[PDB]
């Protein structure tokens, strides 16, 4: 089963086609939009439906130049590690043996292992956070989640923050494994994120089902 | 501009690296005060002092300033209502 097969009908909806249209019209009139158009759907390219093992939900892309590249939380090589990702690394340093702070924030190796890094809103206008909200993306990603719920079994969902947790109501908690915690953001990290053990719990779930664990140590492609 | 408010408030011109959306109750559990609507947590990092500078504003398209929070390496923070 591929994304192509399940999303076939959705790509035909007027609303979805008009979301793409609005973005295209904005790019043409001189508005800078992130990520680049070719990267907008990278999460789907690197992690195929049948390969999904873990889903980590994000909000919208980074709005600074050279940051976002189509994956939630990840930034290109050479870009400073953002606060939330830095906190995620810290959680990894004191919960996983042999893990050491990577020195870059590029997470393609996670996606390649079955970790779907999905943002709920797929585009953003430069320097304007949450500027592409309520345009159609949420409706589309709601459907993506609903499809994983329906066509897969035993997937782990890491829902951080209240906004992401609400989106986790569509998920069948018996067929799938849902884990919740405060957002990794510095404002809330000390109220539950640090010590949530999500990365360990995630691997334990996979191990008991007879699946390979995730090597959370990010690697720069050579 | 958002980065201007930060400079105007900290005297240091910092770069906003991320903006996270939070619901009123989430914020309340930390600030001890409930905002009237959803807020965005715009975060910048000060390498010289090793501290996170967070500017909280309402959602788009207004971006109305609500509070400024400075957090040190110990996790302790100083809050300022704007």
């Amino acid at each position: 089963l591929t994304w192509h097969d399940v999303l076939a009908e959705e790509k035909q909806q007027p609303y979805f086609l008009n979301t793409l249209q609005t973005v295209a019209s904005e790019r043409q009139s001189g508005v800078t939009i992130y990520p680049p158009q070719k990267d907008v759907f990278n999460a789907f390219r690197f992690t195929e439906l049948g390969d999904v093992k873990v889903v980590i939900l994000g909000q919208d892309p980074y709005h600074g130049p050279g940051q976002a590249h189509g994956l939630a939380f990840s930034v290109r090589p050479g870009i400073a590690i953002p606060p939330s990702l830095l906190n995620m690394y810290k959680e990894l340093e004191n919960t996983i043996p042999g893990f050491t702070r990577p020195n870059h924030g590029y997470l393609e190796s996670w996606a390649r292992q079955g970790v779907l890094l999905l943002n709920t809103v797929l585009t953003v206008r430069a320097g304007q956070a949450h500027s592409h909200a309520s345009l159609g993306w949420e409706t589309f990603t709601d459907k993506v989640i609903s499809l994983i719920n329906q066509h897969r079994e035993g997937v782990v969902f890491l829902l951080w923050g209240s906004h992401a947790q609400k989106k986790g109501a569509i998920i069948d908690k018996q067929r799938h494994h849902v884990l919740k915690a405060p957002h990794p953001s510095p404002l809330s990290a000390h109220r539950g994120f640090f010590g949530c053990n999500h990365f360990v719990l995630a691997n334990q779930w996979l191990e008991q089902r007879g699946e390979t664990p995730i090597d959370w140590m990010p690697v720069l492609p050579a | 501009n958002l980065s201007d408010i930060i400079e105007k408030e900290t005297g240091k011109q910092l770069v906003i690296q991320e903006s996270i959306l939070m619901l009123p109750e989430e914020v309340e559990e930390v600030i001890g005060n409930k905002p009237e609507s959803d807020i965005l947590v715009h975060t910048a990092y000060d390498e010289s002092t090793d501290e996170n500078v967070m500017l909280l504003t309402s959602d788009a398209p207004e971006y109305k300033p609500w509070a400024l929070v400075i957090q040190d390496s110990n996790g302790e923070n100083k809050i300022k209502m704007l």
